[PDB]
């Protein structure tokens, strides 16, 4: 018994000249308001990476580059997306530096953290800091597989 | 008597709100595609509740709360969905975590904030990604009454 | 915080429903011979009151009392008096002097009585034979608040 | 600003053989559960001290004997009231030992009290123990007229 309109607001994660918005799922009927908060925290690029449960028309149509990334519930991102994660941020940042890059998973609490977290730790910040600085922004950040892929992976790639 | 509520206030410190909730299957609950009719209207009046929560297709996804103003020149003759009472008015939701101390939240409600909380819990338990489960509804007449009992 | 009302549960021993009630010009009531239309019922739903006094020409002379569930299929096209309601159903009143500690009058409440209480007061201020006045209106609620602020 | 269905309950007085009821006065549409009240307490005789408010019809149908007998507010009860009343005591005590009079004010505090307090100086009971027995079964009886004239007043009568 979980809920969808019921998790907390989204967040914003700033580092190293970087803004990311760790943010959830939403719904047909709620889309107006999910962007608008897109909007508001100065997204230009959207990753979504749970399955698609809403129309990306509207959000593309206000000017979001949206990127359906989907894996498999409580597994780390695969090697291709990961990638694509890097790189994207070296374009998307490259554009205008300070634009805030958002990812949605169901709920902020899964993959979307992790690969902020990574994102993180690429960024010259530590694992510990930065596991605790996400679930400190929102409790309860990852599950145990999450946690030790985000442990066991080394980063390089400014 | 009063020294039996001053371990009330005391033990507000310690106890959370997961041992005051109530479940969601004990909740009055308005599914969000019913429609004021005279019965429906009787029970809200009848359920000695005056904000009630308003769901969408599974009780646990809660969408808005119904206020008993909200009610106010409401007809059933023409048969009126809650749905548009619910974006006639808008009533902010107020949630809380499981393990928060009683203290806390009867702080947050004197804080000017709703007298109800939707009571949620992380969930791992489970090889998927981490969500929040709804636990429950707590109150402040359910704290008071963990002072005054 | 916690101290805070524990000086305030400590405080209820002394302090008398005559500092904590409100006068009679302020409390809503109901004229005995008004009739349940839209408007009157709609006052009512956004009263945020559950039990409100019915008064008989006068605002002293409460003579009953109803209860938000007595509206449960009440319809206003049929023009009601609520005096009606009031000989449907019967809920008693609760009377309590003036100088009653907040403490007793509490237990009162949780023993069951209504958590509404019409305060009285003797008056021997004239010449004429002593008589009951009547001061206003004192609720759970009052206390409560009394104890968490 | 008084009340008219707002007053406490009526008292039952007991002593020396003796058995009173001070109550209150009704109106028009109460009577039935008065007089069912006055039915329960056994009362056979009521006297009514305060101004007629109320038909005697319906409560003398019952089968009880009423007996107007005002005076002014706030003042103590003329001679020729104290006699009747004596002697009615006499009369309804001798008819039936047990039976309860039953007397009414406004409301229980005023000229009803005074007069069964009067019935209790001359049934053998002190002043003191006697005012305070009425206003201990309701709180605040009588006014200072009331309680001087209640010490002034010497008992001799049965
Ligand atoms: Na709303
Ligand atoms: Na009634």
């Amino acid at each position: 018994k979980a809920g969808f309109m019921n998790r907390p607001a989204p967040v914003e994660i700033s580092y190293e000249n970087m803004r990311f918005l760790i943010t959830h799922n939403p719904t047909n009927a709620t889309l107006n308001k999910f962007t608008e908060e897109l909007k508001k925290y100065g997204v230009t690029t959207l990753v979504r990476v749970c399955d698609a449960t809403y129309d990306k028309a509207p959000v593309e149509k206000e000017g979001i580059h949206v990127l359906d990334w989907p894996f498999d519930d409580g597994a780390p991102p695969p090697n291709q997306i990961v990638d694509d994660w890097l790189n994207l941020l070296k374009t998307k940042f490259r554009e205008e530096p300070g634009c805030c890059v958002a990812v949605h998973d169901v709920a902020g609490l899964g993959r979307a953290p992790v690969l902020v977290a990574l994102a993180l730790i690429e960024c010259g910040m530590k694992y510990e800091d930065a596991v605790q600085f996400i679930r400190q922004k929102r409790r309860g950040a990852f599950n145990s597989k999450q946690l030790l892929y985000l442990e066991k992976y080394r980063p390089k790639m400014r | 008597g009063p020294l039996n509520m001053i371990q009330g206030v005391l033990e507000l410190r310690c106890r959370t709100v997961e041992d005051v909730l109530t479940p969601l299957e004990d909740c009055f609950m308005l599914d969000a595609s019913t429609v004021l009719d005279f019965g429906v209207l009787a029970s809200i009046m009848q359920s000695g509740h005056t904000r009630i929560p308003v769901y969408e297709e599974e009780r646990s996804n809660i969408v808005d709360m119904l206020y008993l103003k909200d009610l106010a020149f409401v007809d059933p003759e023409d048969c009126t969905p809650l749905s548009t009472i619910t974006r006639f008015y808008n009533h902010p939701l107020h949630f809380v975590f499981n393990d928060t101390k009683l203290d806390a939240v009867l702080e947050e409600f004197k804080r000017g904030k709703s007298h109800l909380a939707i009571v949620q819990k992380v969930n791992n338990e489970g090889e998927g990604d981490p969500f929040y489960e709804v636990l429950g509804l707590v109150t402040l007449e359910d704290v008071i009454e963990e002072i005054i009992r």
